[PDB]
């Protein structure tokens, strides 16, 4: 899972 | 995504050369109260072992393959509810993070970044604390992040 900034 | 309970840990498990160890656990705390305020979520803090949000500081590689750019760009990152990443959320310390209107402020930065821990994805209002540009404006949470959270977790 790719993390939001 | 959302967590399926409503009492959460957390660790520090680093700190910033930037701030005092106390003043990163007062932006910490202040920020997640931000969220329990307005949900029935509570946090405690942990010192050792496994907490379901991780918190650390770091630069470039950092150990997830989700690397950071030196200063300026991107500031922080945190991942969704879930298992073992989940959560945590990390923050770039090639930035200069204060507890004032100089470099980024790390309780502003934090909140927001707790807010993608608990499930929420970016709005569209300029003004809510969930909008994806940092800017720098006593601190109430916008109308539009307190719609957000409330409809994952009630009031
Ligand atoms: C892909 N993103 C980026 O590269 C950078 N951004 C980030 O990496 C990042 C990580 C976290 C945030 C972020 C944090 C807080 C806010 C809200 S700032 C803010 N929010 C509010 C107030 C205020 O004064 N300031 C008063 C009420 C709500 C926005 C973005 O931005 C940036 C260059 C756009
Ligand atoms: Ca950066
Ligand atoms: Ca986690
Ligand atoms: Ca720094
Ligand atoms: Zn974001
Ligand atoms: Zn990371």
């Amino acid at each position: 899972v790719t993390p939001l900034n | 995504l959302k967590w399926s309970k409503m009492n959460l840990t957390y660790r520090i498990v680093n700190y910033t050369p930037d701030m005092t160890h106390s003043e990163v656990e007062k932006a910490f705390k202040k920020a997640f109260k931000v969220w329990s305020d307005v949900t029935p979520l509570n946090f405690t803090r942990l010192h050792d072992g496994i907490a379901d949000i991780m918190i650390s500081f770091g630069i470039k590689e950092h150990g997830d393959f989700y690397p950071f750019d030196g200063p300026s760009g991107l500031l922080a990152h945190a991942f969704p509810p879930g298992p073992n990443y989940g959560g945590d959320a990390h923050f770039d310390d090639d930035e200069t993070w204060t507890s004032s209107s100089k470099g980024y402020n790390l309780f502003l930065v934090a909140a927001h970044e707790f807010g993608h821990s608990l499930g929420l994805d970016h709005s569209k209002d300029p003004g809510a604390l969930m909008f994806p540009i940092y800017t720098y404006t006593h601190f109430m949470l916008p109308d539009d992040d307190v719609q957000g959270i409330q409809s994952l977790y009630g009031p």
